[PDB]
């Protein structure tokens, strides 16, 4: 009746167990690592990234808020959000060895634009990797942080005598 | 040594007479007697009171004290209950004080203000009273506030939280009365059978019955009890739910052979009728075919050691009633074809 | 590439304590017009073995989910009955990976479930 | 001695139409406001025991209106007599109610009130009824089995949230994701409770399988307040799973980091070290989703203040506090500097990792130069596969101290015929995003100093004035530090220094800074295990008076 399938019932194998490991708490990325190089060993030597990055942003439906809602989420927003996070951090380990089209198609969900109750973590994390490209310096306050930390931050650095040093170049 | 017997069994006196409805003469200097002796009692406890003749001494005053009392007639007074409520005998005193209407203004003022004096004594080496009753009240906050939020009733009784309390108790108040050794356990057994609620107390023995070692001579007393006690067997089975009586017994293999014996007999006194295809009783405690199948699938869904004993069990008894291979004719043909 | 990389050592704490100092005291004299072997070799001041052992390189031996040795006094002891995997584990672990999956099923003290790399039927009994 | 009723008769009416709206919290959203607002209740008690304490009871009618309406709900509420110290004031309150000398009735029933409200506070059996049939029967009082009874419950639910954590994705009873809000909500005010620490523990460790948030950030600031003021004390464990959980709450770490550099304890470097080694931000600073986090905060500091000597220190201590917990923690499978430090070449992090403990003290100078030829490259030839910019190098070679502070006691030890690669990292050092035309003049400015330094040095002990004549611009805290490593180093110093100190330190922030460097300097010394106590007395009598001037 409320059996429900995990969100990754429907992926290749390889992929299914690294989603299984980055679930495991703030040791999933650490152990995310270990499966690349435990499929690296493998018959497969490489891991098929562009297509895990295809099924992250493939949608399917869900009813959440009312009882009464249809919405479409992609799998980065379905799967547990320790597995969420742990791989963010794995991209941002091995970025170089990613094809740029499915990345961006991942950061323009973890960015989030026009939702309510966002994930600042996925938010942040999206930030950190535009800027690992050099596609996101963005002309903007688009900052890993918040602004309530920002102005905190500010308020505190005023009260403190600034530096010799010229950082900013008016 | 003997110099703390009279301080202990004075003590007690005041405390059993504090909370009763005679404070008419108490004043400020029997309070603070009384808090200077608990304060006395709650050092000992400190000092001595693990390894040595003395704790044993205490605990032979206390439970001698709780057993020439008994609880039958002219007061059901606790007491304080064991030696660990030593350390703490001066927060009873104080409840019980508080709890007193009849206690004079002068006396409820110089006590509230010994128990609360405020923030002046805020530094402090030894935890206070005003500390200890202040524990106490975040404890009893949490206590209701899991209870109605968050809690539930687990289903499989050995592990909830409330039964394996109550257990617990239990088992340390049979324990003390092993060492005292001065009446036997079943009394003490037999005399709660009497005074408490019944469902309740079976449904805790099943619990204790389970509880593994903390000192099993506890679970080894209860089982010599029931198989001494027919009665309280009778509704033990009856009432609890069948995977509890299955551990229990997987645990205890001296209840087994008894067990079938009363579900055995429960069958016996079952009747068919053609028009509905169920078997019935004639009276309406009877226990029913749902209940009955109940209790043999969970028995044999269980350890081998106790298939074999319940399934031989149930072919002697066909067998014993004609070796028919079809229903409408004996109970435990039908049992056998259903677990199949 | 040829410019110095980052570089660190695994193995016997008494071992290896020499090299990472050797490393800091010539780190200074890396030259990227060489190759990184003829740097290294220099810099580290030893030579190489030329695969010392090539049929028994190495097999990891270890969790295949923590990937560790010595979690809290146990060793990988729970192995996959297949040829092709042979992967060690630890009861702990391998118990809370079976006891997620959809396909598992408990008996008594006993739980059958999927071996995690290959996916064939890899039996627990605590 | 102004107001004295006003603003807390005010906040009273405040108080009791909130009181009344949440009237014993048996609901979400009274439990969710009550979590909110309690703290300021404490407060608000704190006032109005000073206030009856002053005076007495059944005289004076100021509040003596709804006190008692007041104390009650605040009683009746559980998530108020849970709090911190709210019920010890809530009972101190009432003790200054009571009346010794009864004279009218009413009197009288207000103490038999107080004593009721008080008994239901201690003692009364609000729980379950057949168990406080049976231990009433098998005569057991409820303060002799509350604590294993608390106990026993909290076992169970840890173990019930350990279990639906191990059951994900399985056919079995799913713990419903109300009853574990409910606990997160619980846990709130008695957080500071001994006997529900594994509650909490379990409750961070039990993330599940949802993509939402099941817990209320109420739960996670509780917590994070809570390990930073060291009234709970979890396991790193569970801190880091609450980081990398809520982030505002390691915004809200990390900041209170700052206050202790920027009000409590600039410039005592050991206390800060002690700080962050308590703290588990090293432990937790080895996932790189929070090394970036803690970074992008000391940036954003970085560039607020123009390069502020009391974050610099700050960062190379944290940076050296990470550094020995990555290599205790990370032996197998351990994540590419690149990914800490992912705005540089890796080759350079590769030599600043390096510690100079390993290295003798006279092979610094080599390594340094090293150091510089590698930055230079990095800034100078800026060219694609390289840095983003000269102030991404410059921050990256701001994180690992030793080396950029070793650098003028290295040109002081060669002040005859300087090496220009060690005048060039200095210039870096004091100024980043000045270009070469800049940097040159800086370096001959610096040479020629140097000159007059190594002339007075191999001179006699000569006077004060002579220095402030080349003290005497954007190149001023260059010349100030390499002044004072002068004075250190020479064994002309422990003479004149104060001469020099009092015509340098004008402001408070010359004094800040000149503090900041000797406490700089002295950690770094007993770090390295290199000293001349000369200079070790010397800059720890400066830094003592200096102190007291500020
Ligand atoms: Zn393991
Ligand atoms: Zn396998």
């Amino acid at each position: 009746e409320g059996v429900e399938p995990a969100p990754w019932a429907q992926l290749e194998a390889p992929a299914r167990l690294l989603l299984q490991a980055l679930q495991a708490g703030p040791e999933g990325a650490r152990r995310g690592l270990g499966v690349l190089r435990a499929l690296g060993s493998r018959g497969w030597e490489p891991f098929d990234w562009g297509r895990l990055l295809e099924a992250l942003c493939r949608e399917e439906p869900v009813v959440q808020g009312p009882d009464g809602r249809l919405e479409l989420k992609p799998l980065l927003l379905r799967l547990p959000r320790i597995c969420q996070r742990n791989l963010m951090s794995l991209l941002m380990a091995v970025r170089p060895s990613l094809p740029e089209s499915g990345l961006l198609s991942v950061l323009q969900i973890a960015q989030q634009d026009l939702a309510p109750d966002p994930d600042a973590w996925l938010r942040a994390l999206g930030e950190l990797l535009r800027r690992d490209l050099g596609v996101g310096t963005s002309m903007e306050g688009a900052s890993p942080l918040s602004e309530r930390c920002q102005r905190q931050l500010q308020s505190l650095c005023r009260g403190l005598g600034l530096g010799g040093r010229r950082l900013k170049s008016p | 040594m003997e110099s703390l017997l009279q301080h202990l069994d004075r003590f007690s006196e005041l405390l059993a007479v504090s909370s009763t409805t005679y404070v008419s003469t108490w004043d400020p200097a029997t309070v603070r007697r009384a808090l200077q002796w608990a304060r006395y009692l709650r050092h000992i406890h400190r000092r001595f009171g693990r390894h040595g003749p003395i704790r044993t001494a205490l605990e032979r005053r206390l439970h001698n004290q709780w057993r020439q009392e008994g609880g039958f007639g002219r007061g059901p007074v606790p007491g304080l209950a064991n030696f660990q409520a030593l350390g703490h005998c001066d927060v009873l005193l104080s409840l019980r004080l508080l709890e007193n209407r009849a206690l004079g203004d002068a006396a409820r003022y110089h006590l509230v203000q010994q128990l609360f004096p405020g923030p002046g004594v805020r530094d402090a080496d030894e935890e206070t009273l005003q500390e200890s009753l202040a524990r106490l009240a975040r404890r009893r906050s949490a206590v209701h506030m899991l209870r109605f939020n968050g809690y539930r009733e687990n289903p499989n009784l050995q592990e909830d939280s409330l039964m394996k309390t109550q257990a617990e108790l239990l088992l340390e108040r049979l324990q003390e009365v092993g060492k005292a050794e001065a009446e036997r356990p079943a009394r003490f057994l037999s005399s709660l059978w009497e005074r408490l609620p019944q469902n309740n107390f079976l449904k805790v023995i099943a619990v204790a019955l389970l509880q593994p070692p903390l000192s099993g001579e506890g679970s080894q007393v209860l089982v010599h009890w029931l198989l001494g006690n027919s009665e309280v067997f009778a509704a033990f089975c009856r009432a609890l739910p069948a995977g509890l009586l299955t551990l229990v017994t997987s645990r205890h293999p001296a209840l087994s052979p008894v067990y079938l014996g009363l579900l055995t007999d429960w069958g016996q006194r079952l009747h068919y009728d053609l028009q509905k295809g169920i078997w019935v009783g004639t009276e309406s405690q009877d226990v029913p075919w749902e209940e009955l199948h109940n209790r043999f699938q969970s028995l044999c869904q269980a350890p081998p050691p106790l298939k074999d004993k319940v399934l031989t069990a149930l072919e002697t008894c066909k067998a014993q009633d004609g070796d028919f291979e079809v229903p409408g004719l004996s109970i435990w043909t039908d049992l056998l074809l259903a677990l199949r | 590439p040829t410019m110095l990389p980052e570089c660190f050592f695994l193995g016997a704490d008494h071992v290896v304590k020499p090299l990472g100092i050797k490393l800091s005291r010539n780190i200074h004299l890396w030259d990227p017009e060489n190759s990184v072997l003829q740097n290294l070799k220099d810099v580290l001041e030893i030579d190489f073995p030329a695969r010392a052992i090539l049929e028994k390189s190495d097999f990891t031996m270890d969790c295949g989910i923590c990937y560790a040795y010595q979690l809290d006094g146990t060793i990988p002891d729970q192995v996959c009955d297949n040829s092709q995997c042979g992967q060690p584990f630890h009861q702990i672990c391998l118990y809370e990976w079976l006891r997620g999956l959809l396909t598992s099923r408990q008996s008594f003290n006993i739980i059958f479930g999927e071996c995690p790399y290959c996916s064939k039927p890899i039996t627990l009994k605590m | 001695m102004a107001q004295d009723s006003v603003d807390l008769s005010c906040d009273y009416q405040f108080w009791m139409q909130k009181l009344s709206v949440w009237d014993q919290a048996s609901t979400l959203e009274t439990q969710q406001d009550t979590c909110l607002h309690v703290a300021q209740f404490q407060e608000f008690l704190r006032k109005m025991y000073e206030a009856l304490k002053e005076m007495d009871s059944n005289t004076v009618i100021e509040r003596f209106p709804t006190i008692g309406q007041l104390l009650a709900k605040a009683c009746w509420n559980p998530f108020i007599l849970a709090y911190d110290e709210s019920q010890k004031i809530l009972i101190w309150c009432l003790c200054c109610l009571i009346n010794k000398e009864p004279q009218n009735s009413g009197q009288s029933k207000l103490n038999s009130w107080i004593q009721g409200v008080l008994s239901h506070i201690l003692s009364a059996l609000r729980f379950d009824k057949e168990v406080a049939l049976f231990t009433q029967g098998l005569g057991y009082a409820p303060i002799d089995y509350y604590p294993g009874l608390l106990k026993n419950m909290v076992l169970s639910l840890a173990s019930e949230l350990r279990e639906n954590h191990l059951n994900g994705f399985n056919t079995q009873r799913r713990m419903a994701p109300e009853r574990v809000a409910s606990l997160s909500r619980v846990c709130v005010p008695l957080i500071t409770l001994t006997d529900v620490d594994p509650l909490v523990e379990a409750l961070l460790i039990c993330h599940g399988r949802e993509p939402q948030e099941i817990l209320q950030p109420e739960f996670f600031e509780a917590v994070n307040e809570a390990i930073l003021l060291k009234k709970i004390s979890l396991p790193m464990s569970a801190v880091v799973c609450l980081w990398l959980r809520h982030l505002p709450s390691l915004e809200k770490a990390m900041l209170h980091l700052f206050e202790k550099l920027i009000s409590s304890e600039r410039n005592c470097l050991r206390r800060i070290e002690c700080f962050i080694k308590d703290s588990s931000l090293p432990q937790a600073a080895c996932h790189p989703a929070i090394f970036r986090v803690v970074d992008e905060m000391f940036r954003c500091a970085l560039l607020e203040t123009d390069g502020a000597l009391e974050i610099i220190a700050t960062i190379q201590v944290f940076t050296q506090c990470f550094v020995e917990a990555l290599e205790k923690a990370s032996k197998q499978l351990r994540f590419a500097l690149k990914t800490y430090f992912p705005y540089t070449s890796p080759s350079l992090a590769m030599v600043l990792l390096q510690d100079p403990q390993d290295i003798p003290r006279g092979h610094w100078l080599q390594t340094l130069k090293h150091i510089s030829e590698l930055l230079r490259e990095a800034v100078e030839d800026q060219t694609h596969g390289s840095c983003g910019g000269p102030f991404e190098s410059w921050f990256l070679f701001i994180h690992f101290g030793g080396w950029a502070e070793m650098v003028a006691e290295q040109l002081l030890m060669s002040a005859a015929e300087p090496p220009t690669a060690l005048l060039w990292l200095l210039a870096f050092y004091y100024g980043p995003r000045d270009g070469r035309q800049q940097r040159a003049q800086t370096m001959v400015q610096v040479k020629a100093v140097l000159g007059h330094l190594l002339a007075m040095s191999r001179s006699s002990s000569l006077s004060a004035q002579d220095l402030q004549t080349v003290a005497g611009a954007p190149a001023q805290q260059l010349i100030r530090h390499l002044l004072l490593n002068f004075l250190l180093w020479a064994p002309g110093g422990h003479t004149i220094a104060w001469d020099v100190i009092t015509l340098m330190a004008h402001t408070a922030e010359i004094t800040h800074e000149i503090i900041g460097f000797l406490d700089q300097t002295l950690y770094r010394w007993n770090r390295l295990g290199i000293e001349s106590p000369r200079s070790e007395k010397l800059a720890r009598e400066l830094l003592k008076e200096l102190r007291t001037q500020v």
